RNA sequence: AGCUGCUCCCUAGCAUGCUACUACCG
RNA sequence: GCGGUAGUAGCAUGCUAGGGAGCAG
């Protein structure tokens, strides 16, 4: 369908078969990235989860025929990575020993997002 | 490029707000109206006209030491 | 985890069992090496786990205190960082129209009202001194905001109309210098 | 977790154990002194673990009763507040004319909308534009709702006073322009 | 300064379940 | 050498509660 709850639909080959997936309107996502309410996002080096969820919403743009779309996804990824990096750098100086186990690296690998669209949960 | 001037407008309006400019309904109304129109503007030049038209408002009062910020 | 005291005991028991199962000795001797090594694992994890919990508490405390600090940090400096970011974006944006009035205002050319755009419509600016005027007021056309304005009603701080022609460096040291100029666009 | 009848049994059994172990005597010695870490500590398992749960449960009971107490406190506070609000609200209205129009009801029930319309003691009107003002509370007194109202005290959006003189046709583009006019019930 | 709905993350707690080794009886 | 009752630490599930954030109408 052309549009529903402000989502577009796209038929993508997920492995062996074909499935309908909803991708949003990129401008909306970008805007949500750029404009916020003070402390939020401003110094987002404490707010990564915002971007986690946002990327979740913007995954299907990966499978898209047109170009810049998937570039939005990769942009969010690399931004998350830079965020965590410059975060750890500050936290090290703040004290003198980085954290023991972050386990946050999974957040910037694509597969974890893909899991959010597959019939087994 | 136009994104630059738009975001600039946003920041500037936020500043005006911080300066308590909303204590005069006429002024605040003109400002908000200008800012809105900017954000919907789709040419390159009319944007700048409205932009300077706005910025004048900040130029009015003497709360923002201009020379100090002009330290480059 | 390694340098722990209980790890010394666990290491001793493990090495002793290693030597015993290497020599392939009796069964009655390992009855200790089992009842003396199981305990090592017992008297050992019941302390590697306990320090481990503290080792997670340290994290989930530091990772909180950090953001708690930089939070109130950023909610201390808005009406300061905001302005400098603004002017940074200005300088980067680069529009001669703007820079003109911005420099003018570093000088003193403060407008007492909104800059209009209608071909008619009035404009009221301020001028501190002579050269400002000479650098700006040229005949009866006014060049402001990189725009052409028609000079119509000069008046000094005594709120009295003053003759345009009278304005010149010679007799200027006699004027209520905050001059209020009014004009209209082209 | 220190002064218990199980602790003393532990201490004395362990003392006899140390004694007859430094003796290093019989196998019956080993039996009767392993029946110590094996029989004199079951009591020390129970009463030195059960008694650890008694404290936990008593203290959570204490904290929940604290929370319930503070809760019911807030209840009393808010009900006092709203009672005060009610009692102070009515203390501004009991003009006899209200009672009068009540007595005129065939039943004693009247539609709400007409109570303040007829019985209020002060009217406030909000005006957008000049022509509109002209077509209503122009002049120093006017009429409305079959009654006579007199103007006094007029403010603006910025909530600053303004006199009737300034309200010209061409001075109007100089004001926060949706004015508030407060008028009084003239007899 | 709302009504819902979905989603992620963090934390606690309970209980289960399970694991095993340590202690009592068969 | 097995079976039943007591510990430990670990693991799994789940359930509750608590807290943060985002999207849709």
């Amino acid at each position: 369908p052309h549009e529903f709850c402000s989502q577009h639909t796209m038929l993508v080959k997920q492995g062996d078969d074909y499935v309908y997936l909803p991708y949003p309107d990129p401008s909306r996502i970008l805007g949500a990235g750029c404009f916020v309410d003070d402390i939020v996002k401003t110094d987002g080096t404490l707010m990564i989860e915002r971007f986690v969820s946002l990327a979740i919403d913007a995954y299907p743009l990966t499978k898209h025929p047109n170009q810049e779309y998937a570039d939005v996804f990769h942009l969010y990824l690399q931004y998350i990575r830079k965020l965590h990096d410059e975060l750890t750098g500050h936290m090290l100086d703040m004290y003198s020993v980085m954290l023991t186990n972050n386990n946050t690296s999974r957040y910037w690998e694509p597969e974890f997002y893909e899991a959010m669209y597959t019939p087994h949960t | 490029k136009m994104s630059d001037v738009k975001c600039t407008s946003v920041v500037l309006l936020s500043v005006l707000q911080q300066l308590r400019v909303e204590s005069s309904s006429k002024l605040w109304a003109q400002c908000v109206q200008l800012h809105n129109d900017i954000l919907l503007a789709k040419d390159t030049t009319e944007a700048f006209e409205k932009m300077v038209s706005l910025l004048s408002v900040l130029l009015s009062m003497q709360g923002a030491v201009d020379i100090n910020k002009l330290c480059e | 985890f390694s340098s722990l005291p209980s790890y010394a005991a666990f290491a001793t028991a493990q090495e002793a069992y290693e030597q015993a199962v290497a020599n392939g000795d009796s069964e009655v001797v390992l009855k200790k090496l089992k009842k003396s090594l199981n305990v090592a694992k017992s008297e050992f994890d019941r302390d590697a786990a306990m320090q481990r919990k503290l080792e997670k508490m340290a994290d989930q405390a530091m990772t909180q205190m950090y953001k708690q600090a930089r939070s109130e940090d950023k909610r201390a400096k808005v009406t300061s960082a905001m302005q400098t970011m603004l002017f940074t974006m200005l300088r980067k944006l680069d529009n001669d129209a703007l820079n003109n009035i911005i420099n003018n205002a570093r000088d003193g050319c403060v407008p007492l009202n909104i800059i209009p755009l209608t071909t008619a419509a009035k404009l009221m600016v301020v001028i501190p001194d002579y050269n400002t005027y000479k650098n700006t007021c040229d005949g009866t056309t006014f060049t402001y905001a990189s725009a052409l304005w028609e000079i119509q009603q000069v008046v000094d701080a005594d709120s009295k109309i003053v003759q345009l022609s009278e304005i010149s460096m010679d007799n200027s040291p006699n004027l209520a210098w905050p001059l209020i100029v009014t004009a209209l666009r082209a």
